[PDB]
């Protein structure tokens, strides 16, 4: 998931917006 | 903005700064 | 365990510590 | 909400577990 | 993205998240 | 300054990028 | 509650949330 | 100690209560 | 070095940074 | 205490070293 | 004071506690 | 730099003062 991708690889703030309510 | 390597509680901090009052769901893998 | 005032990012860090692998939901609008 | 119970008022670590999935 | 009140160390952690590898400057005297 | 715009008042993540080198 | 992997300053945060006003002692190994 | 166990292995909040005053 | 207001978890993170390997004690009741 | 000197009032990094073991 | 191993956002926290209001510049390598 | 030394090796608070304004 996003939690794993951010830590094993990298993620952007735009990807993280997919998880806002 | 730039790409970031976020692990542990540092990821929930980033979620809080991006979502703010909108709230968010933290769902790590099983 | 004790009771405290938890606000802002301090509150979600607490949620991360308590829930951990279970994940959690932060919904201030609720 | 969680904010009215933990931020405005005070809450225990047990009350925080109600917001865990 | 949303708007928020960012004060003290919470403000520089936000600067770290947004700037990242670009680096940043914190000048409260400005 | 950054403090008067983000701490006293509120600011967006975009306004924070003006302080990045 | 769940088991947690706490390192560095993340451990003192957890101590502060568990002990609160009771206070606590941080004593790492020699 | 508790400081080393939490970081090399894992620890619980109940173990951490042994260090409250 | 400078002087500041350090409250809550921000205060113990400061204690962790200053004491480090020496360890420290947080006793608000004192 | 440490709270009355560092939180209520202000303190220096040197004053924080008095609480180190 | 003691020597510290600071990485990521933990370094900007330490800068904020040392520099305070004087402000500081965070410039990581290219 | 200081950012890399602190993370690959170690740094002191006195070295970090070289970066205050
Ligand atoms: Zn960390
Ligand atoms: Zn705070």
């Amino acid at each position: 998931g996003i939690v794993e991708q951010c830590c094993t690889s990298i993620c952007s703030l735009y990807q993280l917006e997919n998880y806002c309510n | 903005f730039v790409n970031q390597h976020l692990c542990g509680s540092h990821l929930v901090e980033a979620l809080y700064l991006v979502c703010g009052e909108r709230g968010f769901f933290y769902t790590p893998k099983a």
